[PDB]
Formats: C-alpha cells, structure tokens, sequence
C-alpha cells in the first residue's frame, strides 16, 4: 500500500482528477487497517494514515483549485506567499507539480488566503474567457461568396460580420472598466487595434461593392452609353481590374480577419471607393446636362432616361 | 385541427376534397362557437366560415385557389346563452343551418340521484359507511346550490359554480378515500369538508364571504350529516396532506410547520436563495397547491397580489414534488414563434422523456392574444395542432414511434400514438398561472377565457391579512437587539393590537408597522387594495439594517467618550471642567431611548415615501408620529431625515455633482443612495439627475436603454465587468431583466452569476443599476413597480407651497430668516468640531505623558473648548425660543400658500386647455 500512496502523491496535478481520488482515498482508508502491526508501530503507517487524513479533511479545496479558472501566476502567488518557496519555472508553467506541493500549503489552515486568491483567479478568467471568445470568433470568421455574370466575386451578409466585429469592440471597450483588466491590457489593446482596422476596412468594402454594382449596370454593359462616356466606361475597367485583384487575393486568404495585413488594402479601397464615387457625380452631371437640353426628360427618371 | 383527421384528395370532378381520413364520419366539436370577436365592421370569420362549410359544403384554399368540397364531415357547435357576458351575439345567416339544442340545468334534484350514483361507487372502498351514500350526495348538491344563489356573478365576475365543481368534489373525494387510511364517519365528514372548502371556497374574495361559506358548510353538515362529534371547520383548522406521511390523513398543524420549514431551508439552500419567512397562510397554500400539482389534469390559477409569494411558492411545491420548473424566458422583443418554440420544448419533454414538468405562466409573460390562445389550446384539449402540423407531425410520429416501442407497449396506429402523446401530456404537464392584480384587461382576459376558468383550479391568494403580517414582522424583527429602550407595556386598545398582547418592544414595533402601513394604502390607494404589502418587506428589512447601524455608531461614540472620560480622571487645573464638559454620558442615556423610534421613521421615510409630494410626506410623517406617541416608543422630537441619514460630506458630493439645493430633492437622494438593497427607479421629467449619477460616478457610469436594439448585449457587458448602469427608459421594461430586478442570483464557490435572457453571466460586485423615467404619465409594469424603489424627482406644485416661504420670510423677517439657516448650520458644524477639538485634546494628553513645557498648548486649547461649549449652549437656548415662533410664523405663510398653490393649479389649467 504503501507504494501505491506514493505513486498516487507523485501524479501530477495537471492530470490528478478528483473524481478517482475520492475512491483511491477510500481504498486507502480502508487498507490502513489491515496492514500488520509492524507496520503500525513504525512510522510507515503513521505517517501513511496522516496524509490520507489530510487529503480527506479537504475536499472542497482540491475540487476549487481543479477549476480552470487557476494559473500559473496564481500558483506562483500562492506557492510564494503560503509555501514560501518558489517552484521551478517547467513544473510550474505546465502545472506538473505533484500533489506533495498541495499537503505542503497547509490547505486546512491557509484556506481564508487560499480563497482570497481563488475569487481573484475566478475574476481574472471572467475576463480571460471574453478575450477567448473573441479571439476564437475571429480566427474562424469569413465572408459568404458567390459569383455574378461577371468573374468578379460579391460578399453577401454583411451584417452577420459587421455587428459582430461592433459588438466585440463595445465589449473590448467596456472591458477596461474592470478592475482586473490591468493583467490583460497588453492583448486587449492589440485585439482592439486588430478589430478597428478590420472595422475600417469593412466600412470602406461595403460602400465599394454597393457603387461597382450599382454602376455596373450603367456602365460595362450597355456599348452606347460607355460611347457617350468614354472617360468614365474607361476608369471603371481600370478599377474592376484592380477591385478584382484585390478581391482575389483577400478571399485567398481563408479568414476575414487577415485582410489587415494585405499591403495596401484600405488605402486601395479608398480610392476605388474615391473613384467610384467621381464615377457617379460624372453620369449625374451627364443626365442633368441631357435632361437640361429636352426638359420632358425630367418626367422619366434615370433608367428610363439611360 | 382537421389536419390530423382530414385527408385532401384530388379528382377530375372532384378538385381537392377533404374527407376523413379513416371510414367512419368526422364530426366537429367547436365549443364556445358565438365566443369569437367580431371585426371591426361587425362580422367575425370563423362562424362565416363555419356557415360556408355547411351552406357551400366547402371552402377556398388561401394558398392556391382551390375549391375544396368536404365529404362527410359534420358541424356541432356549442354555445353559453348569448346574454352571457363575452358572448358575441351569431348572425342569423349562420344559425339557419343548424338546429338548436337548448340543454338546460339537471332540474337540481336529479343531480341528487346522479351524484348518489358517484357516491354509491367510491364508497366500495369504504363500505362501513354504505348507508351513508345518500346524505353525503344530497349535502353536496345543496351545498352546490346554495353556493349557486349567495356567490353571483354581481359579487365577482369569476363566481361561476357549475354541477362540474360536484364532479370535482366528488373526484376529490375519492382520490383522498383511495389514497387515505381507513376512514371513520368523523374523518370522512372532514374529508368532505376539506374538498368543499378547496372546490367552492378557494376563489372567493375577502374575508366576509369565506366566513359566510364557513357558516353554510356547518348548517350543511349539521342539516344532512348530523353527527355529534366534530371539530373546527375552518380552513386553517383542518389540514389534509401527504407531505408527512405515506397516506393522506389530517395532519397536526404544528408537524406540518416543522417539516415545511426544514423543506424550505433546504430549497432555499441548493435552489435559487430568497430569504423567505413561513407562516399559516404559507402552509395553507402549499397544501392547496400541492393537492393541485398531485392530480392528473391539475391546472392552479394563483390571483393574489405582488410580492404575495405566489411564484416562489410555486416553484417550492414544484421541487416538494419534483416536477421540473419552466418558466417562459420572453422579453419585449418576444413574438408568437418564441412562444410556440418555449412549448413545443415544454411538450416533447414533457412526453417524449416523461419530465413532468410545471410551466408557470406570469401575467405577463403573455403579450398579445395569440399567447392566451395558444394558452387556451393547450388547456382545453392536451394538445396544441398548430404545433404539430404539415412535415413536423410527420417527425412528431417517428419519435413516438420509437419512444412508444421502448416503454414496452405496442402500438403502430397513428390514432393510438397521438392518443398516448396527448395522455402523456394530460398527466405530465402541469400549468401555473400566476396573475397580480385581476382588473387588469390582460388579466381579466385571462380569468374569463373558458378554457383557464374551466380546467383551470382558482386559487385566490388575496393580499395579506393582518395575522400573516404580525406573524412576518416578528420572525423579521426578532433579529435585531432591542434591549435599551426600557419598553412600558402601554394602554391601548383590542382592536389596535394585532399581535399576542403588547409585552415587549417588539409587539409595539410590529404593530406600528402594520397600522402605518394600514394607514397608508388607506390613504394612497382607493377602493379594493389590489397591492400585497412589498413596502412592509421592505420596511422591515431597512429598519433591521438601520437598527444594527445607529447601535453601532451608538456603541462606537459611547466608547469614544467612555475611554476620553478615562483618560481625563488619569490625567492639570482645567481638566477639571472638562470632566464637568464629559456629562455626555447622561446624554447618551436619553439618546438611546430614541434609537428605535428615530430608525422606524427613517425605514418608513425611505421605504413608503420615496414615490410622494411634499405635502403627502409631512401628512403622513405625522401619522408616524401619532402612531409612534400611541404606542410607547419614543423618538427624537426635533427629527429630521437629511440631518440623521445623509452625512455633511455625502451632502456636499451631492450638491457638487449637481443636485439642487431643495430639501426634497436632498430626501429623494438619499433614498436613492443609502437605500440599494433594491434598484432605484428615479422619475423625473427633465433628465438632469442622469446627469448628477454620472457626476457622481465619474467614467465608470454606462447609459443604456430598453429601446436600442443592442441593450441585452450591452448590459451582459457593464453587469460583467462593473460598471454603474442608468437605463434612459422606465416606462418600457422587458422582463430579461427581472432576474436582475430581484436578487435572485446563482451562487458558486466564489463566483456569483445571473441568468439574463438564456446566458449565464459573471456579476462582478462594483456594478450597480439605476433605472430612469421620463415622463411620469407613463406607467410600469407590476412586476417591477413593486420590486423597484420609486423615488419622484419632480417639481410638483407642492413645491411652491415651501418656496414662497422662503421668499416671504426672506422680505419679511430678514433677521429672523438669518438666523434659522445658521442655527442648524452652526449646531451641525458644532456637532463636527467638538467632536474634532476632543480628539484633539485626548491625543495630544496622549503626546503629554510626563512633560511640562508642552502643557501650555494643552491650557490654551482647554481654554479654547469653553468657547465652544459656550456657543452650543447659546444656541440651545436661543433655539428653545426660535422653534416656537417659527412655528407660529409658519401657519400665517401656510395660509397664503394656500391660495397661492389655488392660482398655479388655475394657471397650469388655463395652460393645459
Ligand atoms: N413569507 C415571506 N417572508 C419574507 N418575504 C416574503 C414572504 N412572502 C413573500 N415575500 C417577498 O415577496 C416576494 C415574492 O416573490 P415571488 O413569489 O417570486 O414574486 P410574486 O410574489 O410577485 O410572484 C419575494 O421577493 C419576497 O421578498
């Protein structure tokens, strides 16, 4: 028995589970007695029936400290603070250490400290469990493609990304009103920076999209109409290129978030969006002019009118 | 509805019937066929329907167009008189088709022989009592009839008696005969007594009539059952439950009190914590609840009033008998599909796993009337079709399919599976209506349904008598010491007392509590008193914590001055009068009396008066005070609520942030800010106090609404990371925030979380919630006026009636006016710095163990306090005179306020038209 209880005290804690150490415990309890009396005037079985009683005496402790809410600082903390020893840097990190190191806190009389700590540890993965959260959304996230007549490829859905990437910025946000943020500015920040670039980005493509199908049912497809503007019908075909290019090579990409890190990209749609634009002020000053000339025009629209 | 039985079928010459689906003819039941309302223009579709399906033999298709003739199907309908109230009267186009059928009453004495019959058959179980078959059954039926001529409809709208409440008390009757032990003619005759009194005298309203019941079930018993030996047949008198035992038997009271307490600890405990006191009327209600949930069909209707208890009971009875709770998660963005999606889950639960469940259905937790028909579906029928129709009856039949085979029993006939799914349903599913206040037309609509009122049991809570209240109050105030006043036990009167017999401090707290809040709903509300007492719960936890608070900072000032006192009789020439300046030892005897007094009128003033004029809350301030003086309790003669609540300092953050200087405004902010063991509903027309919040709280203060549609998540955040919330909106409320509204949290080993909406969120502790309103026109829903504290931060007309004062005695009697303002500033400020000057004193004895040279500052500064001493008796005196004539100086400027508050009312009437 006596082997089986040091193997058990050896196991470290990332892998110990509660669950079987109940039974193991009873197991112990139950085989303490039927050893021999030489084992029970020595010090074997005194010292073994000891640390079976202090693992038993707390339960609720070991159950707590098993939640996922505890880290490595938190072990740190509390090894320095009620161990008064530092554990090494690898047993530490991978939470390797054996349950020797838990009888060692004195988990029966610390425990008001060891609570202390927990509610912090508890509140710190509140936060931690937001930053998860966003992270995993966003490292899966990825725009819906379909193709039309032309070999330019469309986003559809836009909302279902944009109200998230607002609401994970209200919620970046709002996190710096915990006290506990202090820990995890230096990722929040970075994913906030991350999110508002993609926030722009997606500001700027909505618009782009919207105005190159708008206008390609002006222009590009009707020859009479480029003919009557050949500057504008020529712009745009340049611009279609570039737009397609672009499109391409971001949807190459797998995930909607690491269009912030193509080479230029904002700054490209925001001249195509520029452009665009020019575009439309051009075929409104034209219908006006045309409309100006024969006035009737101005009982028909634009579509009838074109 | 036909879909299940009808199956279209397509010919050349027959374009699409719709026939049976089996052999045998379809006839269709529609109950309550003149119960539909009529369209605006006076004409309602289903019985145009109806006629078009027994004139034309068929109808149109809405989809496609289609003339389908119906083959074989036939219409019966009934219908109540259509003098009844509700029933639309049918127009004569439709009524010519059908034959009409007049089913009257069964005369009242063939009920006899047909209950006898019922009787004669479940007492095979007790045949010892044969030859009492007879009286038993005749008893009932004249009980029904009388109850049928004293309980009309003129009294309440829901006193509807039919022979179906006999059928009800004789299923009741043998469903305590099956299940009880061996019976004596005494037992039997409670027995009977006890169904009677939960099948006729459940619903009744108000005390007189249930004492009028009292009274006619005893000439009852006494005229057909004339037996010698019987007790007490009230309904707290007798009680019948099987919680104690394996039986059904009449239990001791003070049994079932012991384990119902010991039960709600534990459910308290493991399940959702609300701090709840029991009393009789508790227990009463358990057992009537649990003998609701315990039987096949059993439906309860709970009409009482908020914070009554009804839900939570609910829930406990619930869990006594381990039927799984669910409750409606809807919000005001919550349409029909929510609602058929949260019952489709309820009903496969509730069949396809057997759970047993317990849908309680909150006033509401409905919306519009496709809620109270889908409600009304559900009840009438066991079943809802409009669920389980088209592609998703299909699946519903593979899954009853497999679940059916699995419980051993073989059946493949579609009617024989939808014949156990609706059984299942019949006898898992258990329906809970809670509703607060019956006038309401949502409630209202809900009580006259047929479907409710008829399978439905209605229990009437009511609001709290003053036995439940007394019996509260003492198990609330029975915490906190009340062992330095020197109570006298005082002369008053048997109808004033309401507890047991005025003996302690205790009884006269309690009965102070009752009569004010007596007092005030007196006053307040009129007519009926649809509101259960939520201010007395409240007032009763504010006076337990102000209790514990003014001791302590009683026990901490007497220390101070105890171990001062030491000190100087250790300690060289003037000390000697300072021993003669430390008589506050004789001051604090006086002022501990006052303790419990002066915290009864500061608990009321936050609780009651948070929602008043400025008038109203003088008026009933001095019903306080006679209340208080009618007892033996005393008080602070001088009292003032800013002065004892409100610190200087707290004062002085508030008028910085913006608060204005008027001494209602100071009263509602501290009612805002010292009171938040419930959230602040802050009403005001101009919205310059959401400002002053967020002075107060800086960067941390979050602004939301109930009208953005990003809200649910935005709050998920603020709640999750503690920052303070004002929501801009009060007027609109949608109940995802109502766990939030009680503190009704889901504790863990260090972390505290909320359910709001389906998310389970992390309360961080620094977060705080005040909801704020506009407009004061605009009303709130029950559920949160009732949980919420309403403090009013208008400008109301009363507020003239001060003001001019101010002006008047401002130009009137400028010396006299200087001098009020100062008096109470330089006594609050000396109340201050003679206590800072005596610290100051008491260290620097301290800094003078053994020198000489540094006694002269010591002299200096004893000299000094002599001043001060000097002052504050001055002013004593002065006050002792001012008081009296600034009182008779009032009356006269009260008189001109009168006819001045008369004028802005004509003013803002001439403005208004
Ligand atoms: N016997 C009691 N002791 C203490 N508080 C009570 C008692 N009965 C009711 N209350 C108060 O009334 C409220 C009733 O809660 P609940 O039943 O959920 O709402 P409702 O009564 O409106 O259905 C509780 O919050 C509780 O504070």
């Amino acid at each position: 028995l006596w082997e089986d209880v040091q193997r058990t005290f050896e196991t470290p804690w990332c892998r110990v589970d509660v669950l079987l150490l109940q039974s193991d415990l009873a197991n112990f309890l139950r085989r303490a007695d039927e050893l021999p009396r030489a084992v029970k005037q020595f010090e074997m079985y005194k010292s073994l029936f000891s640390q079976v009683n202090m693992l038993t005496s707390v339960n609720k402790i070991l159950v707590e400290l098993k939640d996922g809410a505890l880290k490595p600082r938190h072990w740190n903390m509390i090894f320095r603070d009620i161990g008064k020893r530092q554990i090494q840097k690898n047993l530490l990190d991978k939470l390797e250490f054996s349950l020797k190191d838990v009888m060692v806190l004195n988990l029966t009389l610390n425990e008001i400290l060891l609570t202390k700590i927990i509610e912090r540890a508890q509140k710190e993965f509140v936060i931690e469990k937001s930053l998860n959260r966003i992270k995993k959304f966003w490292k899966e996230a990825q725009y819906e493609v379909i193709e039309h007549s032309s070999g330019l490829k469309l986003v559809r859905e836009w909302d279902v990304l944009e109200q998230a990437c607002k609401e994970d910025l209200e919620e970046l946000v709002s996190m710096k009103a915990s006290n506990y943020y202090k820990i995890f500015e230096q990722d929040c920040l970075d994913l906030e920076s991350k999110l508002t670039k993609l926030s722009e980005i997606q500001v700027n493509w909505v618009e782009v999209q919207f105005y190159w199908l708008d206008l390609y049912g002006i222009l590009g497809e009707n020859l009479d109409i480029q003919n009557f503007l050949p500057l504008e019908t020529s712009k745009f075909k340049s611009l279609t290129s570039e737009y397609k290019m672009i499109t391409t090579r971001a949807f190459q990409l797998d995930t909607t978030i690491e269009v912030i890190h193509i080479p230029n990209f904002d700054t490209t749609l925001k001249l195509t969006i520029d452009s665009l634009k020019m575009i439309k002020s051009s075929l409104s000053t034209f219908l006006e002019r045309q409309r100006r000339q024969f006035p009737r025009f101005y009982f028909l629209g634009n579509d009838d009118l074109l | 509805a036909l879909h299940r039985h009808t199956n279209y079928v397509t010919t050349s010459k027959g374009l699409t019937l719709l026939p049976k689906s089996d052999i045998k003819n379809l006839v269709l039941f529609c109950d309550e066929i003149n119960l539909p309302k009529l369209d605006k223009y006076g004409s309602q579709n289903v019985v145009l329907f109806l006629r078009q399906l027994m004139e034309k033999q068929g109808f149109w298709k809405t989809p496609e167009n289609k003339w389908v003739t119906i083959e074989r199907i036939h219409i019966v309908g009934a219908c109540n008189p259509p003098t009844d109230p509700g029933r639309i009267p049918m127009s004569e186009r439709f009524t010519r088709h059908a034959a009409i059928l007049y089913l009257g009453y069964p005369s009242g004495k063939s009920l006899s022989q047909i209950y006898e019959i019922y009787y004669k058959a479940i007492f095979k179980l007790v045949p010892e009592f044969r030859s009492y078959t007879e009286p038993f059954a005749r008893a009932s039926v004249h009980l029904y009839n009388e109850c049928k001529a004293r309980y009309s409809t003129g009294l309440q709208s829901h006193y509807l008696f039919s022979p179906r409440e006999l059928t009800r008390l004789v299923r009741g009757v043998y469903t305590a005969i099956n299940t009880g032990p061996r019976q004596t003619l005494r037992s039997l005759i409670r027995l009977w007594a006890y169904e009677a009194w939960r099948i006729f005298a459940d619903r009744l309203v108000g005390v007189k009539e249930k004492n009028s019941f009292e009274q006619l079930l005893y000439e009852t018993v006494d005229k057909y059952l004339p037996n010698q030996d019987l007790g007490n047949i009230s309904s707290t008198s007798l009680l019948f439950s099987g919680l104690l035992s394996l039986d059904f038997k009449e239990v001791n009271k003070t049994d079932l009190v012991n384990f119902i307490e010991e039960r709600f600890k534990t459910f308290c405990d493991e399940e959702l914590e609300v701090p709840m006191v029991i009393h009789e009327s508790m227990v009463d209600h358990i057992l009537r609840i649990d003998r609701a949930l315990k039987q096949v069909q059993g439906h309860m209707m709970l009409i009482g009033a908020s914070r009554t208890g009804k839900t939570i009971l609910t829930r406990f009875v619930a869990w006594l008998n381990g039927l799984k709770i669910v409750q409606p998660k809807i919000h005001r963005h919550s349409n029909l599909s929510d609602f058929d999606m949260i019952l489709k889950k309820a009903i496969s639960d509730c069949s396809l796993k057997e759970s047993r469940t317990c849908l309680i259905i909150d006033e509401s937790n409905i919306l519009e009337t496709a809620f109270l028909e889908r409600m009304n579906t559900l009840l009438a029928n066991a079943d809802i079709p409009d669920l389980f129709q088209g592609e998703e009856y299909d699946k519903l039949l593979n899954n009853l399919r497999n679940k059916t085979r699995s419980l051993g029993l073989l059946l493949d006939t579609e009617q024989e599976l939808y014949d156990w799914f609706v059984g299942e349903i019949a006898k898992n599913l258990h329906v809970v209506f809670t509703i607060c206040d019956p006038t309401n037309n949502k409630s209202s609509a809900m009580i006259s349904s047929p479907a409710l009122f008829n399978r439905c049991i209605i229990n009437w809570m009511g609001d709290w008598d003053t036995k439940t209240m007394s019996q509260v109050a003492n198990n609330m105030v029975d915490v906190i010491p009340m062992e330095f006043t020197d109570f006298i036990v005082p002369e008053v009167n048997k109808e004033l007392v309401f507890t047991e017999p005025i003996q302690t401090i205790r009884d006269a707290v309690v009965n102070i509590l009752i009569h004010f809040d007596r007092n005030f709903y007196q006053k307040m509300k009129v007519g009926v008193n649809p509101r259960s007492p939520g201010y007395f719960i409240d007032g009763l936890r504010a006076l337990v914590k102000l209790v514990t608070a003014k001791y302590q900072d009683l026990q901490e000032n007497q220390r101070f001055v105890n171990v001062g006192l030491e000190k100087l009789n250790e300690s060289k020439s003037l000390t000697f009068e300072k021993e003669r300046w430390l008589n506050t030892t004789k001051q604090f005897s006086k002022t501990s009396q006052e303790l419990i007094g002066n915290c009864i009128i500061s608990s009321i003033y936050e609780t009651y008066f948070g929602h008043l004029n400025e008038r109203e809350r003088a008026d009933m301030l001095v019903i306080l005070k006679r209340l208080l003086g009618k007892f033996a309790v005393k008080y602070d003669v001088n009292y003032r609520f800013i002065d004892y609540l409100v610190t200087l300092d707290e004062k002085m953050k508030w008028l910085e942030c913006g608060l204005d200087k008027n001494d209602y405004f100071l009263e509602n902010m501290s009612i805002v800010m010292n009171s938040q063991d419930a959230v602040p509903f802050l009403l005001d027309p101009s919205s310059h106090m959401i400002t002053v919040i967020s002075n107060y709280y800086g960067n941390k203060t979050v602004l939301l609404s109930f009208l953005e549609e990003g809200f649910v998540k935005r709050l998920e955040n603020a709640i999750r990371f503690g920052s303070v919330v004002i929501i801009q909106d009060g007027e609109f409320f949608d109940p995802i925030i109502s766990r939030l509204i009680s503190r009704e949290f889901n504790h863990a080993g260090n972390r505290v979380t909320v359910e709001i909406g389906d998310h389970e969120v992390d309360v961080s502790g620094d977060f705080k919630l005040f909801i704020h309103s506009c407009d004061p026109s605009g009303d709130i829903p029950i559920f949160l006026r009732s949980r919420v504290r309403l403090v009013h931060f208008v400008t109301n007309k009363e507020s003239i009636e001060t003001r001019i004062f101010d002006i008047t005695l401002t130009e009137e009697n400028a010396e006299m006016q200087r001098k009020r303002e100062d008096l109470i500033k330089l006594n609050t400020e000396y109340k201050l710095k003679l206590k800072n000057l005596e610290k100051r004193l008491l260290e620097e004895l301290n800094n003078s163990q053994g020198n000489m040279l540094e006694n002269d500052e010591l002299m200096v500064t004893l000299n000094n306090l002599k001043k001060e001493a000097m002052n504050i008796e001055k002013k004593l005196s002065e006050s002792e005179e001012f008081f009296p004539q600034f009182d008779n100086l009032v009356e006269e400027y009260s008189i001109i306020g009168k006819h001045s508050v008369k004028i802005f009312s004509m003013l803002e009437k001439f403005g208004q038209f």
